[PDB]
């Protein structure tokens, strides 16, 4: 399993794997979709806050 | 003439490699006649990729209505035989098996020498094939 | 005993190039470099000159 | 159906290092000539010796084996008869048609140890002499040791013993042609091309220092190691260099060891391959007509 950073990298890697052009160690790779979500992180540079003050009450 | 003709598309390869000094089980299926191919062919001398178009024929003779049999082992050129294809094989049929559950479950077992080929589909198309028959495998990639 | 006149496999004559091999081994040349000056390119005719015991100088004392 | 037409091209030609090409023929004309030139062409060699007195350190049967391996010259090698073909002369002497004599005689009387040489064998016929550097050493005599013998040399086929063969190393290669896919050469970087150049055992693939291109220089020294094809096979460019041997255009690297000339070796080979294929069709001609 592998998780890319954005959606365009996945859409490019699937188009590269659809033409059977991804050859690694004399073994073809057929990239397919599988809902696993090994890291529960939203893939968006605007929805990933890194520093925000939080209070409760 | 031609007993069965179709245009397939390569679905998946069983070794899925290159220069493996073996034979690849190229699985293919039709789109206009609902067939299924399981022909073994090596990728080293005849390169095939996942996703292509190729026609396949199956004739009991290659004399083009000039002789009803094959003849000797080494056939010389005589009276413009059928050489329009690119991949010509030879083999003998040995097993006709059926299956239940679905309508298109009639398979076809043939052996072109040491290789194998499965042709699963409806019984209406492969009804012209007898038992212990000497067939051919005309193929051309386009 | 003495160096053989011909190679055991190839057949190239090497019986004469023994005094001029010890004459070039008296200098600071390497054993792998003293055979290139005698025009030996294969390793069949080089193992005769590289590995050979000189038993006649021990057998000539008596 | 009919015959072929082979074409040759001699690159270099000196004594015992003749090098020539052989084009437009299959492998069974370059192999069935090597198998005749390495074992079938007859020369002369010392067969029977007669030791009168031997007082050296080595045995009297160790010298008879070493004396037969001396590369004697042979100009009248095909014009002479064998020992069994010559029923006359009863052996044992200079018959001048099937044998020749040699006379070795030496004695060390001084203080220092003198060794005999191949230039000491005096023959009665000056056309069959040992070739000659220092020479072939035989024995080493102390103060008081002598050696005297009498040798007889005769023409023999090199299939019986390994002393009559005048060809040490006669071989041939296929001389392959290599091709480089220029559409996939720009995929690899500079370090990948450097690592692909350094993976070859022999100097087959070079590099242009003005454009960084893989240029073929000296393609006749590949020697079929199969290390360049397998290097690009386990990389990001499969099928980059496809190497296939030609069915024709061989090259010959013959050696004649000083006994006969290198030009006369392949001539006496094809002059005997014309008579080996001669007694077969005349003995099978009466069953045809
Ligand atoms: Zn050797
Ligand atoms: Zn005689």
């Amino acid at each position: 399993r592998v998780q890319f950073t954005t959606l365009e990298v996945k859409s490019r890697a699937q188009l590269l794997s659809s033409q059977s052009k991804l050859l690694f160690k004399t073994h073809n790779l057929r990239l397919s979709e599988a809902y696993d979500d090994i890291i529960p992180r939203p893939v968006d540079p605007r929805k990933r806050l890194d520093d925000i003050v939080l209070t409760v009450g | 003439i031609i007993m069965f003709e179709d245009i397939f598309v390569v679905d998946k390869l069983d070794p899925d490699g290159k220069k493996f000094d073996k034979v690849t089980r190229v699985e293919a299926r039709s789109h206009n006649l609902e067939m299924f191919m399981h022909l073994d062919v090596n990728t080293e001398v005849y390169p095939l990729a996942v996703g292509d178009k190729f026609t396949l024929a199956m004739a009991p003779t290659l004399n083009l209505d000039g002789t009803p049999d094959t003849g000797y082992f080494t056939p010389g050129a005589k009276k413009t035989l059928a050489d329009k294809y690119e991949y010509i094989m030879h083999g003998k049929l040995y097993k006709i098996s059926e299956r239940d559950g679905k309508t298109p479950k009639a398979e076809l077992y043939v052996s072109f020498g040491g290789l194998l080929m499965l042709l699963q589909g409806d019984p209406a198309h492969i009804s012209h094939f007898e038992l212990d028959q000497r067939l051919f495998l005309l193929m051309r990639k386009l | 005993m003495i160096i053989p006149v011909r190679c055991f496999t190839c057949g190239k004559v090497i019986g004469n190039k023994w005094d001029q091999y010890l004459d070039l081994l008296q200098l600071d040349y390497t054993e792998g470099d003293a055979l290139d000056a005698l025009q030996l390119v294969r390793y069949c005719c080089r193992r005769m000159l590289m590995t050979h015991v000189d038993l006649i100088e021990k057998l000539l004392n008596y | 159906t009919y015959q072929r037409f082979p074409k040759i091209k001699i690159r270099e030609l000196k004594d015992d290092y003749a090098k020539f090409e052989l084009r437009e023929t299959d492998v069974s004309m370059a192999n069935a000539l090597r198998r005749v030139m390495i074992s079938e062409v007859p020369t002369v060699a010392i067969d029977l010796v007669e030791i009168e007195v031997n007082s050296s350190v080595l045995n009297d049967e160790f010298i008879a084996h070493r004396l037969g391996l001396i590369p004697l010259t042979s100009e009248r090698a095909m014009s002479m008869r064998f020992s069994r073909d010559c029923d006359a002369c009863d052996g044992d002497g200079q018959c001048e048609f099937c044998s020749v004599e040699f006379r070795l005689s030496s004695k060390c009387v001084t203080d220092q140890t003198l060794d005999v040489t191949s230039r000491d064998l005096y023959s009665a016929d000056p056309t069959v002499t040992p070739v000659d550097h220092k020479g072939i050493i035989i024995v080493k005599l102390r103060r008081g040791q002598e050696l005297k013998l009498r040798a007889i040399a005769r023409k023999g086929i090199g299939k019986d013993h390994a002393k009559w063969s005048p060809a040490a190393t006669v071989t041939f290669m296929y001389e392959p042609d290599i091709i480089i896919n220029e559409d996939m050469m720009d995929t690899l970087s500079d370090e990948e091309k450097i690592d692909l150049i350094e993976s070859s055992p022999t100097k087959v693939f070079g590099m242009d220092p003005v454009t960084r291109q893989v240029v073929v220089v000296d393609p006749e020294a590949y020697t079929y190691d199969e290390e360049v094809i397998k290097k690009a096979e386990a990389m990001g460019k499969p099928g980059l260099i496809e190497i296939s041997p030609k069915d024709d255009s061989f090259i010959f690297t013959v050696e004649s060891t000083g006994a006969v000339k290198a030009s006369q070796l392949v001539l006496n080979a094809i002059d005997l391959l014309k008579q080996k294929l001669d007694a077969v069709r005349l003995s099978d001609d009466t069953v045809e007509a």
